[PDB]
């Protein structure tokens, strides 16, 4: 990799400046290249690696929805423009995959098989999930279904042991359940299993709010609000 | 309008 | 290049398509594949060009910037971090100046040339002292002195073609005078050119917005504007 | 603060 001669150090510190920056492609190949040291992430570098790849996709993502809206417009009285839509939609789309490709390949090898601590493990799998959905809101073939499971059984593996061996408050279990819920209410196909996913969520949090600290508490509820928010535009 | 996911720190 | 199998047509298509998708690399990459095709450029492609890069070189300014005053605080008591900030500046500015020359050798190859009316001419040598002064903001070399001249070598035989055939209202004209202005103040030690230019430029637009349509005017006067707010950022 | 340059349209 282009990385390879830099230090782990280096590219951790790199990555922080790429972060201040605004530079999230060069963030992510900083990360890519920490990960392929082989070495495990702490907690800090585990969440600079979802930071760049969450920014890179996000943008992939935003400019996909905004070209699959012109092409299905496109589709409808109106006049033919040629395969260019189509084309640079398509193009957008590889994009947005080769980068899921990259993520779910760094979790594959090796970060899951390592990582043997909740917050680690549950970190991981749930990406593993978030990446599988990202495949999932683009695919269309005979591998949509296949993507789907594998978005679904990540994140069950991760939720599971997430109720095991984490609080209902921890910040990890809560935006695993978060996108869990999303990925019923906007993949699956299962709004009921969304909405009572957040709500169990939410409620089960707001009991355990009790035990924490004013900083934790504040991290806690923020995520709350979005479970929250959720709800509200479900129902 | 699109449900919201995790957000970042 | 790789979008010399694409028809120009369509690489215009798809730059409007970035656009709105905000990619804006990609848009810049479909507009340098449409010049080298070779024809001169429509208003509206030129426009298109000039979104393209400004956009793409405007995020790598912004970058460097941020990470330039990190190094200058770094190198003020400041505890010693290694070669890190340093070559990341570096990287980023390499990119920055990979960007500047593409332009400016899209205009030399052969867009200037072959530009022989006003609005087509005064456009691309405005847009060959802008990328000059984009390379000014981040020289230090040898070559410091020599990129500031290049800049207000254009810069000037834009404006002296643009007081001859130009009214004083013309956006490009304004435009051009503005970004002239910005050259004297942040560029070139001239502050007081640059007021003296924003002023005239300021008065002389005001005093020809009587012969301009509703459209027009509005056009005109949101350029205006910005003089106005230099002016009073500089005085 | 810098100095304001030309906008898109
Ligand atoms: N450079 C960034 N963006 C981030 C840095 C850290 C960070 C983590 C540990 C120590 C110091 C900083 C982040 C963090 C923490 N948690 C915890 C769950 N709420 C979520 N994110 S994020
Ligand atoms: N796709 C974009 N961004 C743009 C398209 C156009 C455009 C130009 C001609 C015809 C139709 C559209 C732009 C334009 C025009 N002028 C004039 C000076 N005020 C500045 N920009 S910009
Ligand atoms: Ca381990
Ligand atoms: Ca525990
Ligand atoms: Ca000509
Ligand atoms: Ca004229
Ligand atoms: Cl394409
Ligand atoms: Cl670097």
């Amino acid at each position: 990799g282009a990385m390879g001669s830099m230090e782990r150090a280096s590219l951790i510190q790199k990555a922080k400046l790429a972060e201040q920056a605004e530079r999230y492609e060069d963030m992510a190949a900083f990360m890519k290249g920490a990960v392929e040291k082989g070495e495990e992430l702490s907690c800090e570098e585990r969440n600079l690696l979802s930071v760049a790849y969450k920014n890179v996709v996000g943008g992939q993502r935003a400019a996909w929805r905004v070209l699959s809206s012109i092409e299905q417009k496109s589709n409808e009285g109106s006049e033919e423009k040629g395969p260019e839509v189509r084309e640079y939609r398509e193009k957008v789309e590889t994009e947005l995959q080769g980068v899921c490709d990259t993520v779910l390949g760094l979790l594959d090898s090796h970060l899951i098989k390592e990582a043997g601590d909740a917050e680690s493990r549950v970190f991981y799998l749930k990406m593993k999930g978030d990446y599988y959905r990202y495949l999932a809101e683009v695919a269309t073939g005979d591998d949509k279904k296949r993507i789907i499971d594998s978005a679904r059984s990540a994140y069950q593996e991760a939720m599971d042991i997430s109720k095991k061996e984490m609080p209902p408050t921890n910040p990890i279990r809560l935006g695993l359940a978060l996108n869990f819920s999303v990925f019923h209410y906007e993949i699956a196909n299962s709004p009921e299993e969304a909405i009572s996913l957040a709500k169990t969520t939410f409620d089960e949090a707001m009991a355990d709010l009790h035990t924490l600290s004013e900083d934790s508490y504040k991290d806690s509820t923020l995520i709350m609000q979005l479970l929250r928010d959720n709800l509200t535009l479900w129902t | 309008v699109r449900s919201l996911s995790e957000r970042l720190m």
